[PDB]
């Protein structure tokens, strides 16, 4: 059967499922971006942009 | 005009103090041989400002504006007291009674809620 390192070659001649893989990758990246921001907001302290700016946090 | 409860109920006007015409710029004579009183005093806050806690390094805390969250429950009214005429000519109001406190919660940026007893007691 396919070795583990080749499972995604089943998309090479399947434009539809290639698009579906790409859509899923784009979803995961957009989701991360949303999740990361929400974590950052839950932990960010905005009270001092002088001595405790975001880059310190 | 002469309004009635049923005219006002639920409108938000029960929390508003009475107002005076743009043309009421006369003057009330004070007769120093006379005894005087405030028969109604009405205070209607319009803004609540809170001093931001100036950080350690500080420089100068400002009074920051706030969002009222407790609705139209803020006004002081039906306050009475005598108006004394002092002998240097000054007047002094000494509160006796009235609805002279309201609990009020405002909210600062970031979500800190700040309750306070908005009041003129005594
Ligand atoms: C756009 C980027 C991209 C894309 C679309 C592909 C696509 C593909 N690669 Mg290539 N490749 C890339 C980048 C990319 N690669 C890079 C940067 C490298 C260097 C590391 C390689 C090195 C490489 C090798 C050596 C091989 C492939 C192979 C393949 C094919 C099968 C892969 C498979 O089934 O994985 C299956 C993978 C798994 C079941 C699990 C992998 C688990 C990894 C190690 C950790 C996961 C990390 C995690 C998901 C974080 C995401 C990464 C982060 C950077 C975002 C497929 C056509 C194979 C091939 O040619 O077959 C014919 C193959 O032999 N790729
Ligand atoms: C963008 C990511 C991505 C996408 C679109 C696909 C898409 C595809 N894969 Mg690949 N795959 C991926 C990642 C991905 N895979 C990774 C990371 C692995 C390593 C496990 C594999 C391993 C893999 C195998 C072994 C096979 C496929 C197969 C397939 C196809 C059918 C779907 C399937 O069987 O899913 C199977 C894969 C998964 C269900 C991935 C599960 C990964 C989970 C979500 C990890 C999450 C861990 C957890 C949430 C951690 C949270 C934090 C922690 C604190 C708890 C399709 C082309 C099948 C195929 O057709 O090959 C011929 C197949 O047999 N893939
Ligand atoms: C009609 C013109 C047209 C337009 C506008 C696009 C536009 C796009 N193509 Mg290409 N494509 C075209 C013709 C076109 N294509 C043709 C003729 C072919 C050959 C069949 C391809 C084959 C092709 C492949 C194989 C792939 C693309 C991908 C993409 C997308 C990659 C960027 C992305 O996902 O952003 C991120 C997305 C967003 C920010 C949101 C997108 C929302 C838009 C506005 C679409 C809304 C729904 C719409 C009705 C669906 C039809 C989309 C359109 C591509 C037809 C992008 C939307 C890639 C893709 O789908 O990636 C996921 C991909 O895998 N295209
Ligand atoms: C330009 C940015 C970019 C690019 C080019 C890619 C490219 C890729 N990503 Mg995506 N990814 C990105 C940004 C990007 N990503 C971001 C910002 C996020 C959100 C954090 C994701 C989340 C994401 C997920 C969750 C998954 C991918 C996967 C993939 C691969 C799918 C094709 C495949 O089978 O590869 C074949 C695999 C390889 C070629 C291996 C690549 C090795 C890279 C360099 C990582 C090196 C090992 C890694 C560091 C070890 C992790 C250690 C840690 C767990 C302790 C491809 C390499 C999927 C994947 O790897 O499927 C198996 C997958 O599951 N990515
Ligand atoms: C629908 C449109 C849209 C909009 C308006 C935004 C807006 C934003 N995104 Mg989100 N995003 C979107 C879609 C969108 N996103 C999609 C579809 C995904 C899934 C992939 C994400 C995933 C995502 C991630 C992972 C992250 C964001 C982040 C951000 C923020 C910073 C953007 C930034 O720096 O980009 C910078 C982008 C670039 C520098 C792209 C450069 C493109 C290179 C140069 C390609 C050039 C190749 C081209 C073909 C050559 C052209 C030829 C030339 C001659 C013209 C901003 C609020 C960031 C953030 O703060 O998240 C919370 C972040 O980290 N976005
Ligand atoms: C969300 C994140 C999800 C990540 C999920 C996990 C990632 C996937 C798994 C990664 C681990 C890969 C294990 C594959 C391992 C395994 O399959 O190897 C053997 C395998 C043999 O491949 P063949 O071509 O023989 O295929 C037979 C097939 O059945 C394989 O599917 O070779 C490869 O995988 C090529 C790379 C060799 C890798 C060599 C590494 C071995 C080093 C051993 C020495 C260790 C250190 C000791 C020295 C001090």
């Amino acid at each position: 059967g396919l070795p583990w390192y080749r499972v995604h070659t089943v998309l090479i001649n399947d434009p539809g499922r290639l698009i579906a893989a790409h859509l899923m990758h784009t979803a995961l990246v957009a989701g991360w971006a949303g999740s990361m921001a929400l974590y950052e907001l839950a932990t960010f302290d905005p009270s001092d942009p002088v001595l405790n700016p975001m880059w310190r946090q | 005009q002469t309004l009635t409860y049923d005219d006002i109920v639920g409108t938000g006007l029960a929390n508003k103090c009475p107002t005076l015409d743009d043309t009421a710029r006369g003057a009330y004579p004070i007769d120093s041989s006379q005894t005087y009183r405030i028969a109604r005093l009405c205070l209607q806050p319009t803004t609540f400002l809170v001093k931001e806690e100036p950080k350690n390094k500080r420089q100068e805390a400002e009074f920051v504006p706030t969002k009222l969250v407790t609705r139209e429950t803020t006004s002081l009214d039906q306050i009475q007291g005598e108006l004394k005429v002092n002998s240097d000519g000054s007047l002094t109001f000494v509160e006796e009674d009235g609805i002279d406190f309201q609990p009020v919660t405002v909210q600062m940026a970031g979500g800190e809620r700040i309750p306070l007893l908005f009041t003129v007691k005594n």
